[PDB]
């Protein structure tokens, strides 16, 4: 089991 | 699994086995940057955070893209994680090159109690993402309104007794 790192999310509303 | 790896898991017992020298490998930032607490921080791993913490670990370091232990605790909206690294006086403002800051990233992921707890602390309501907008116009556009209502709050009282 390795766990993947999340995003820091994308600031604008595409795919709200 | 990897110092970073035992961190991101909570798999603590083995974490203070790895550590026991307590040399400067807590800071050890892996190949994109991450330390340990990075990774602990997003992902919500409360215990392992305060152990990090409590031994010493560097919650100011910065990854290659400039991702914080702050911004990734702020996009899971982990509030309590948020609170102790505050309480290691973090730059709550700290932005990185994805265009945000911890605010702008509870809001986008419509974390109401970690957008009080970042308010309450005082972070900066003006500061724009790189794609222009502020966690308020975010919070207004994406129509999450007890977001919205939090961020209504706090204003008032920076203008009120």
């Amino acid at each position: 089991t390795l766990v993947s790192m999340p995003p820091l999310p994308g600031l604008d509303l595409k795919g709200s | 699994l990897s110092i970073h790896q035992l961190a991101a898991q909570g798999e603590l017992d083995q974490l203070k086995e790895h550590l026991r020298k307590g040399d400067n490998l807590v800071n050890k930032p892996d190949e994109r940057g991450f330390t340990p607490l990075i990774w602990a921080s997003a992902f919500g791993e409360i215990e392992t955070v305060r152990f990090l913490l409590e031994w010493g670990a560097d919650p100011h370091i910065l990854a290659k893209e400039r991702e914080s232990a702050l911004s990734l605790a702020s996009t899971g909206g982990y509030t309590d994680i948020v609170g102790l690294l505050l309480e290691r006086d973090v730059d709550i403002n700290i932005y990185d090159w994805n265009g945000g800051t911890p605010l702008l990233y509870a809001v986008r992921g419509n974390h109401v109690k970690c957008v009080e707890a970042l308010l309450a602390r005082g972070a900066d309501l003006t500061t724009e993402a790189d794609s222009g907008y502020t966690p308020m116009d975010l919070a207004v556009a994406l129509g999450y309104r007890k977001v919205q209502q939090v961020i209504e709050n706090h204003i008032l009282k920076l203008f009120q007794s």
